[PDB]
């Protein structure tokens, strides 16, 4: 699964996640901002809103 | 040679950048301050210790440590604003484009970039000054300044993290342009600062601060203002946010020294991750670290300064865009989206309305709702989208700018107001976003003159007319050429309140820019909130 | 014969009045109460003691003691509302038009005249019922009731001057129509009351009062409402005004008995001269003696009655006129005049605005000003005139009626709303006054069917359509004829809020009558004033 | 001088005032209402606004 990958100080690249999930961690409350992407699916809290998707490609936009 | 200029801090060497048909001299990367690294993080800037030999000012400097917005990964409408160079704590630099052959003593325009005070890069392609400097034959400088915690962490009282550091960086850049700009062919006496969004607020914050008044002759504020709701915070609020940034990194909050020392040990990467936690509320168009009304850099409260007159009294050329609030609605406001026509439901309008104005009370929110609602069609997705688009632009940009205009014009030495309402023909943003925040800069910087960019014939003319107004204003102090041409851009007056639109159609002079709505925002609502 | 009818209180005899081509029976002057003269002044009415022989009900009764408005001496637009008969304390009478031949059991419509509760006369030419009664073949009654101090002086507590006496007069008229109207060919079970301005407020005050609910089947409120700002006063305010009327005549105010006895010794002429002194403020569309929320006639506060549902639950057909506030601006509001186009200056708009709403505070007046002002043209005499015209109509008639509609519709048994916006082609009032307060009555009463009046062909059709809606509603309880015609007047619902315009053009169904402005008046302003 | 004449309970008639003045007594503050007309020119107070005119005819309208 082709997915985006980056941090708060990185530009989004499209690395290949295996059969693994792709996340899209953000700031739950407005301004709901993306604070990271990549392969995996970390835990969060009220403040963070991780959004894991295994399909299709570029699914963590 | 021409690419060789000896400055007060050392010898500099630039390069011949190709500008359209001709070429121009450019000194990219001149240091104006000691790299604010080490213990120097959070502190006031220091002058760049003089170097031995010829400095190589041919390649673009480093960008400052900041957040990269990958909201729309690979979208050229967003990615073009992200830092294009390498980010680094050693980013305090400046660039200069000198018309070839070098002039004897020409007008100087200094650009101050925007980015909500948390972002910014003088090295953007929309901030490329070879076109403007070459076209109007003026020396053009674009400075740098620390953003975010690095330039704005503010613990009032402490000497290692005072506050208005990002503005102190700009002032140091201006003082260099004051001392040294004559050696490049620029007139230190006819220097005018100009900037967008947070840069315009900075231009306004330089017009108010005593220690910055004698480093520039005139000024220009594009879509920004010192009194904007998002531009400043008390010395207490900023302190709250400093401590918050600390506990978010597990720092010793016992005292300032223990807090500040801790944040300095952290990688710059670490500060940016927990930076948005600094936002106390839950809203739109509200940032983290912004200037604090110190009582040092800013004598009294901005409003006090505006009322009494306490501010540099020169001429200004300021203005706004038709749709300032659009982009800001794409970060959480229910119903919005770059990929749809973002038609909003009544209940989602009420939600967004609560987000646009995070300071109002229920009655104030009823006041806002009633003002921006078509009760004969409270469910029209287009009207709800637009009235919500208007709530962000007026409250956050258009009205705070109209409030600054009227106050300033009482002690100003001439004022000009514009309303840029042309939508770029080659715009990659969704039709419903209108004339977006920051989408005038490419007309000011002459991009549309470049055939490879795909603009229209009429658009090159608009950029030429805007470049000209900007330059002529910088020299003359009046946009209008004397005994030449016919179009007369009316001088704004507190009485008739004339201004003009900036589009690819005839010079149309209007009056009272958003007065009904700005009477609500400026006069009425403030009254309501205090009586309640 | 037909002109002879034996009623419960004695035998009555009327006359054949010519109606267009035919003729009709009319009993003009039937007493329904003992002449409220002597000590009976200010007191509750008494039933008319049964007479011996045939009463002569052929000539129009006496009008009640009231003020004559010689504002525009000899102006037919004003003088036609002044009492045309002889004024007198012995004025409690009623008139009846019975379709010839007398019907067995037909619909009864009872008219209650308006006049701000200080004026009124069932004997006006615009209140002539031979046309409506003859056309729709329904028995038509028009009652009488004391106005001003005579019918509304209210010292709560005292038994000789209780308060809602003018309404008690109407109720006695209705109870007579309940008992006796069958002997004239009318159905006591299908009786519907209808009135304009203060009469409509009365119709509304009869729908709320317990002792009046079982004397009528349906109802109609034209340009009026029980909750109108000018229709009622507390038992304290009315008491203040009673005492004021007293000291204005040099009475002993020691106690009620001493005050009341004094006012009774005074000629009726004397009370009317000092009646307007009773107005405590300084304004527009505010009167002297009006009903008091007794806690007797009106159980609790009108609003309480509306909320809980405490009110007669039948169907109503109510509405308003386009320009209700116009006429009211001719009595003091700076800049207005019957003889000009009354173009208002900004400063005179602000003055008038302070007069239209005498209860609001400065912030509320700022709220009103901002709402009814075109800031892009705050000096346009036409817009200032109109926004001032709108402030009087909405605040004083249109919104209080829309507030009553929504509350009632929650427990109503069907509701119909109209918006009469046709300007009479033969109107003697100034063009700028629009569709004036009270200028629908002539369409309801069929005047336009009389060739000698100089109306247009299309106007006769409008009066016929309005007469029909009124009558059909009185019988059917629905304006719309079943399986007949095509035009369908939508039943008003709190959801879709449909209503229709009443003009000489196609049946146009609109929705939400003045919602933006009535949200301001009904919901917002009340909130603001209380939070301040 | 032909002028209007009436009270609060009378309709306006046009009687002839001699070489005398015609008044138009009203309620000074809105609602500024006419409370009387005729020949003369009585005194008033803050509440009453007498308006005397000797010309032309019908001058106390
Ligand atoms: C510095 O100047 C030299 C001289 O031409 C140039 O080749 C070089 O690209 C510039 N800087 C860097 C980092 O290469
Ligand atoms: C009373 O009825 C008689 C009978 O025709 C009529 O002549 C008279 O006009 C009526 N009333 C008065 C006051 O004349
Ligand atoms: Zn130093
Ligand atoms: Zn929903
Ligand atoms: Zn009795
Ligand atoms: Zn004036």
């Amino acid at each position: 699964t082709m997915c985006y990958s980056h941090t708060t100080t990185s530009r989004a690249i499209l690395t290949n996640c295996g059969e693994n999930s792709c996340y899209r961690k953000s700031r739950r409350h407005p301004p709901k901002m993306v604070l990271g992407r990549g392969c995996g699916c970390p835990p969060g809290d009220d403040n963070l809103e991780v959004k894991c998707c295994t399909s299709p490609d570029k699914c963590n936009y | 040679s021409e690419l060789l200029v000896n400055t007060k801090s050392g010898k500099v060497m630039g390069t011949r950048v190709p500008v359209l048909s001709s070429h121009i001299s450019a000194f990219l990367g001149i240091p104006f301050a000691e790299p604010p690294v080490g213990n120097m993080r959070f502190r006031r800037p220091e002058p760049k210790k003089p170097w031995s030999g010829v400095w190589n000012a041919s390649t673009y400097p480093n960008n400052c440590q900041q957040y990269v917005d990958e909201q729309f990964p690979g979208f050229s409408g967003s990615e073009m604003w992200n830092p294009n160079r390498e980010m680094s704590e050693d980013c305090l630099y400046l660039n200069i484009w000198v018309p070839s052959p070098r002039p004897k003593s020409t007008t100087v325009m200094v650009w101050i970039y925007g980015g909500g005070f948390y972002s910014g890069s003088s090295t953007l392609d929309v901030y490329n000054g070879k076109y403007l400097a070459y076209t109007e034959e003026v020396v053009l400088v674009s400075l740098s300044y620390r953003v975010g915690a690095f330039g704005f962490l503010a613990l009032h009282g402490s000497q290692e993290a005072p506050g208005n550091v990002g503005l102190l960086d700009q002032r140091m850049a201006l003082q260099w342009v004051h001392d040294n700009i004559q050696f490049f062919g620029g007139d230190p006496k006819t220097v005018t600062i100009f900037g967008e969004s947070a840069g315009g607020a900075s231009v306004g914050m330089h017009i108010l601060s005593p220690g910055s008044r004698d480093l520039f002759r005139r000024a220009i504020l594009q879509s920004g203002s010192p009194n904007c709701p998002w531009a400043s915070v008390s010395v207490a609020e900023g302190r709250r946010r400093a401590v918050e940034l600390g506990r978010n990194l597990n720092c010793n909050l016992n005292s300032d020294e223990e807090l500040i020392h801790c944040l300095r040990e952290k990688k710059p990467q670490e500060l940016i991750d927990v930076e948005w936690n600094v936002l106390p509320f839950d809203s739109i168009f509200r940032f983290s670290f912004v200037p604090v009304i110190d009582g040092e850099f800013f004598p009294t409260s901005l409003e006090s300064m505006l009322n009494s007159g306490n501010f540099k009294k020169t001429q200004i050329l300021l203005g706004v865009n038709k749709d300032e609030g659009s982009f800001f609605l794409l970060y959480g406001a229910p119903g919005f989206s770059k990929d749809s026509e973002s038609k909003i439901s009544r209940e989602d309008f009420m939600s967004g309305v609560k987000l646009s104005v995070p300071h109002a009370n229920d009655l104030g929110l009823d006041a806002v709702t009633l003002q921006y609602t078509d009760w004969m069609d409270d469910n029209n997705g287009i009207k709800n989208r637009d009235g919500l688009d208007d709530i962000v632009g007026d409250h956050n940009v258009i009205c705070p700018l109209m409030h600054f205009v009227n106050k300033y014009t009482k002690f100003g030495n001439g004022t000009y107001l514009y309303f840029f309402n042309h939508r770029a023909s080659n715009l990659v943003w969704p039709e419903w976003m209108g004339v977006i925040h920051g989408y005038e800069i490419e007309f000011v910087f002459g991009l549309p003159l470049v055939k490879e960019l795909n603009y229209t014939a009429e658009e090159e003319a608009l950029s030429r007319r805007i470049m000209h107004y900007w330059a002529t204003f910088a020299k003359t102090g009046n946009p209008n050429e004397p005994h030449s041409q016919e179009s007369k851009w009316p001088l704004f007056t507190t009485k008739e309140q004339k201004f003009i639109d900036l589009n690819t159609e005839p010079m149309k002079v209007h009056q009272r820019l958003r007065v009904q709505m700005c009477v609500f925002w400026n006069q009425f609502l403030p009254k309501l909130l205090n009586a309640t």
